[PDB]
RNA sequence: ACGGAGCCAGCGAGUACAACCUUGGCCGAGAGGUCUGGGUAAUCUUGUGAAACUCCGUCGUGCUGGGGAUAGAGCAUUGUAAUUAUUGCUCUUCAACGAGGAAUUCCUAGUAAGCGCAAGUCAUCAGCUUGCGUUGAUUACGUCCCUGCCCUUUGUACACACC
């Protein structure tokens, strides 16, 4: 039901994908502090990495934080399906891709760029800073903070 | 790097067939081209690629211009100078090969920006 | 044939049916025992009419109650009144006045609900509010 | 002719408005009064109520 | 030689009360007089048809709606009756307002 | 008027699509039970088509 | 927002072993048991407090008054 | 004497169901589990990550004995609640038609589950006969 | 809060000179798709197996598994036509928000409030309105103090009438 945990052995630091990442919280829940992955896609790799649910992120051991990690760079080889991904048919080379912590900021700044190239009224919204979606601002975003 | 699309290099962008532009093109499209389409953007096409094969191979070629905005840039389509409608002026665009995909609507801003003070 | 009565129950828009026999001690609620009587905390107001008569004095009647319509526990004060209505009118059917006037006078001193039927119901909804009494907000200015 | 019934009941009420703001518009000179719609299995009779019913007739 | 029974059904309508009454009841009075067995004037749910309106026509003015309604009221009947005398009571006794269909159903 | 052009939108649906078979307006039409007559015309002609004030 | 709180991580996300002999010397002298109650010593983080808190029933070290979920009511077993 | 499951509290019945059914090899999962929000209202996986899906042919078959027939698409109304509709008001849901229907299938496959002249699907002999046994299982388990 | 499991209504509405309500069976993870079958309606959707709610677990005071705005990509539906995202669905970023000043609104019993469903807008779209039902109270059962209303008496240099 309960275990000393082997005083000596449970971390609380972790550097994951190149994040730091607080141990202490729950497996998926201390996954999920690294841009590009929720607790959705967190549970799930988590799941497919068949390491306990309950764990504490702090107590696995290191070979389970590298299957964790290969598994969530190349998801279709571990039959994580072509939905479910976060950038699928990746309108640069159509490979359904997923981007991570770095990688997801810095490809929606080259789409975000590219859109601003384009000069797509989309791109110049989103160059100016106003509301892209086609939603009403006359009464919303009234301040910039 | 060069310009790929959907792995579809930009060397097989220019010359490549519609349909298979529309199997690589998102669900909009999809359904959008599956849905039947126009005679308009036939004729828009026959129109652009005479405007094409007129222009001396060497410069810009002419602008046509168009009020049909909600047919989309297909791969035959780049190299191509159109004014799409703006409401009041068929504003400039000239056809890059990163149009393909969306419509012609985005590059006629048919709103003037704000300015306050 | 066997001596038999079919009473009812209602709260705001729930019904109990009871149909009530001369059986073997059997409280049966939806075809379930009425021991499994559902949110499981209004359980003891569906005991109520047992404990306050006392189980003995109907060990061999059976009870079938079935009870439709409103929320759970419209539905639960349903069977109650069911129950109660059902052990008055057999009694008062086939077994003896003056045991009827004792159920009666156990029950009525008890949450007078478990032989008259509620009349409090809701109140339509008018234009100019939200609510059936309620109204909207004023600008004012 | 197979159509919901209270459908078919709004379209005579509908008819009827018809058939009274019709006469109204018509009859007018003639002092209208009335018009009453009775249905029998085959034949459709539409009484008039006016005053120059002679007139009416023509 | 139309002795085969029918088994056939009279329904009403009408958005009135006493007239539909009115006629099921001499429905059912010639039906007893010829010795016919039936199912009554089984009464169906008064379907309410209502319509909510604003009353100003301008949209100025306090918030004040309205609802208009008819009530529907069918009673159906259906009998296991020999042939003419019913055809017979179908096509008499119709007043104007309660509507009278027949569904032979044999 | 090339009868290619003239009335060619399509009125199949929308608001436009149907008119008030009182007074051929858009606005505030009532298409409960195929009645199809606006608002106002509506409570002007209520009585007549059986409708009526109850509660 | 406003970090005000001051709080700091007070906690035991882990039990360490002289933590359990705490937890299990103060098993009994608590006569009122509960995962608030539990928490309440700073010795538990919260989830493990049910944790603590469920194992305790092994060996009858305290008796249950009401299982019901969203908390829970434990005496002493005496 | 002799016992259905209306004698049995529910979730206990489900419960014991669920871990009898776990136990025996039958009543293959689909191999799409583990994926899937089990509805478009939910937000997460079932939070027992294996063995859930035992526990819904449990209920569904409990529901079927329950009810006269029972389809797909009505389970797909009976399960599912609320969708948290982000800053609207939340409204109902249908869940999974897949889910409820590799359910149905699986319970015909273990013949508890017959397909209904009235459509959709009742209950059979065997797996009617499975399910007041299990029932009893539980009763004498209680005391 | 999130997982499972329990499983409870009442108002409605619904296709013809058009194509509505959709069961059920197969697909898809979902939206959705397809094949059939009912219903011009107490018959079929429908017992509208609705949410809140209940039981058992995960979480544990951390702007956190709250909050879901703002965005990126993709999959579908209605539509002649969806870009200035129609709408639905899948993955991700997850912002402000710590019970909100002056001030001000509604309401005395199945009432307020919470919760949803139906109908009107409707080819597609509600955070709207009109209705309906579920769970269901605290506090009055009084007063003219503030804001006004009714009658009487009085004064007025007011009658476009104390603006
Ligand atoms: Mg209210
Ligand atoms: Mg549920
Ligand atoms: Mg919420
Ligand atoms: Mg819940
Ligand atoms: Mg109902
Ligand atoms: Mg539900
Ligand atoms: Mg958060
Ligand atoms: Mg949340
Ligand atoms: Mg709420
Ligand atoms: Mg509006
Ligand atoms: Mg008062
Ligand atoms: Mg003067
Ligand atoms: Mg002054």
């Amino acid at each position: 039901s309960l275990v000393v945990q082997e005083q000596g052995s449970f971390q609380h630091i972790l550097r994951l994908l190149n994040t730091n990442v607080d141990g202490n919280i729950n497996v998926v829940y201390a996954l999920t502090t690294i841009r590009g992955v929720g607790r959705r896609y967190a549970n799930l790799v988590c799941k497919k990495a068949d390491v306990d649910l309950h764990k504490r992120a702090g107590e696995l051991t290191q070979e389970e934080l590298e299957r964790i990690v290969q598994i969530m760079q190349n998801p279709t080889h571990y039959k994580i399906p072509a939905w479910f991904l976060n950038r699928q048919k990746d309108v640069n080379d159509g490979k359904d891709y997923h981007s991570l912590a770095n990688n997801l900021e810095s490809k929606l700044r080259d789409d975000l760029e590219r859109l601003k190239k384009i000069r797509s009224h989309r791109g110049i919204r989103h160059f100016w800073g106003l509301r892209v979606r086609g939603q009403h601002t006359k009464t919303t975003g009234r301040r910039r903070a | 790097k060069t310009y790929s699309y959907k792995g579809v290099d930009l060397e097989k962008l220019l010359e490549m067939p519609t349909e298979d532009f529309v199997k690589l093109a998102p669900a909009r499209v999809r359904r959008k081209f599956a849905r039947g389409l126009s005679e308009k953007p036939a004729g828009l096409m026959k129109k652009l690629r005479a405007a094409k094969l007129s222009a001396p191979e060497n410069e810009k070629p002419a602008v046509v211009r168009t009020h049909l905005r909600n047919m989309i840039i297909v791969p035959e389509m780049i190299g191509s100078v159109v004014g799409v409608y703006n409401g009041k002026v068929f504003n400039q665009v000239e056809i890059r090969p990163e149009m393909v995909g969306h419509y012609l609507g985005e590059f006629s801003i048919t709103y003037t920006p704000v300015r306050h003070g | 044939t066997v001596p038999s009565v079919q009473t009812f129950g209602k709260k705001k828009s729930a019904t109990a049916v009871a149909h009530v026999k001369a059986g073997k001690g059997l409280i049966k609620v939806n075809g379930s025992p009425i021991t499994l009587v559902q949110p499981e905390i209004l359980r003891f107001k569906v005991y109520e009419p047992l404990l306050l008569v006392g189980l003995d004095k109907f060990a061999n009647i059976d009870i079938r109650v079935k009870v439709t319509g409103g929320g759970h526990v419209s539905q639960v004060y349903a069977i109650r009144q069911a129950i109660a209505k059902g052990l008055v009118a057999y009694h008062q059917k086939f077994v003896d006045e003056q045991s009827k006037n004792e159920l009666k006078k156990a029950f009525t001193s008890y949450d007078r609900t478990l032989l008259i039927a509620d009349s409090r119901r809701p109140e339509p909804k008018k234009f100019g509010g939200r609510g059936a009494r309620s109204r909207f907000q004023k600008s004012y200015r | 002719a197979i159509i919901s019934k209270k459908r078919k009941l709004v379209a005579d009420g509908v008819f009827y408005a018809e058939l009274n703001e019709f006469f109204t518009r018509e009859l007018a000179e003639e002092g209208y009064s009335g018009v009453e719609v009775r249905v029998t299995p085959t034949k459709t009779e539409i009484i008039i109520r006016a005053t120059k019913v002679q007139d009416v007739v023509g | 030689q139309e002795v085969v029974i029918h088994k056939i059904r009279i329904n009403l309508t009408s958005t009135k009360v006493k007239q539909l009454e009115n006629v099921s009841a001499n429905i059912i009075k010639n039906a007893e007089t010829f010795k016919l067995v039936k199912k009554g004037p089984v009464r169906l749910p008064t379907k309410v048809l209502k319509i909510s309106t604003r009353k100003t026509p301008n949209g100025e003015g306090s918030k004040t709606w309205d609802t208009y309604e008819m009530r529907i009221h069918k009673r159906y009947i259906d009998l296991e009756a020999p042939a003419h005398i019913v055809k017979r009571i179908t096509q008499i006794t119709i007043e104007p307002g309660v509507d009278v269909e027949v569904i032979i159903a044999a | 008027a090339h009868e290619n052009v003239w009335y060619s939108h399509p009125r199949k649906f929308g608001k436009g699509s149907r008119q008030c078979r009182i007074s051929g307006s858009h606005s505030g039409l009532i298409r409960k039970y195929g009645l199809n007559i606006d608002r106002q015309s509506f409570r002007e002609k209520a009585n007549d088509i059986g409708f009526y004030k109850y509660r | 927002s406003k970090k005000s709180h001051k709080d700091k991580a007070k906690h035991a996300v882990v039990l360490d072993q002289d933590k359990f002999d705490r937890i299990m010397k103060e098993a009994p002298t608590y006569r009122y048991v509960s995962v608030s109650v539990l928490v309440d010593r700073f010795k538990l983080g919260g989830s493990l407090a049910r944790v603590a808190l469920r194992h305790l029933e092994n060996e009858g070290i305290i008796k249950p008054v009401s299982k019901h979920s969203k908390q829970a009511i434990y005496t002493r077993a005496t | 004497p002799g016992v259905s499951v209306r004698d049995v509290p529910a979730q206990d019945f489900i419960n014991n169901y669920a871990s009898f059914l776990q136990r025996q090899g039958k009543l293959e999962v689909p191999g799409y589990v583990d994926i899937v929000k089990t509805s478009a209202g939910n937000e997460l996986p079932p939070q027992d990550s294996e063995g859930w899906f035992y526990k819904r042919a449990a209920s569904v078959a409990r529901h079927i004995y329950l009810r006269k027939q029972v389809g797909v698409g009505k389970l797909n109304k009976l399960y599912g609640g609320a969708k948290n509709r982000g800053v609207r008001p939340h409204k109902h849901v249908d869940a999974s038609g897949s889910i409820n229907r590799k359910v149905l299938q699986s319970l015909e496959k273990l013949g508890v589950v017959e397909i209904s002249p009235k459509g959709g699907r009742r209950i059979s002999d065997n797996g009617l006969r499975d399910l007041d046994r299990i029932a009893a299982a539980t009763l004498e388990d209680e005391e």
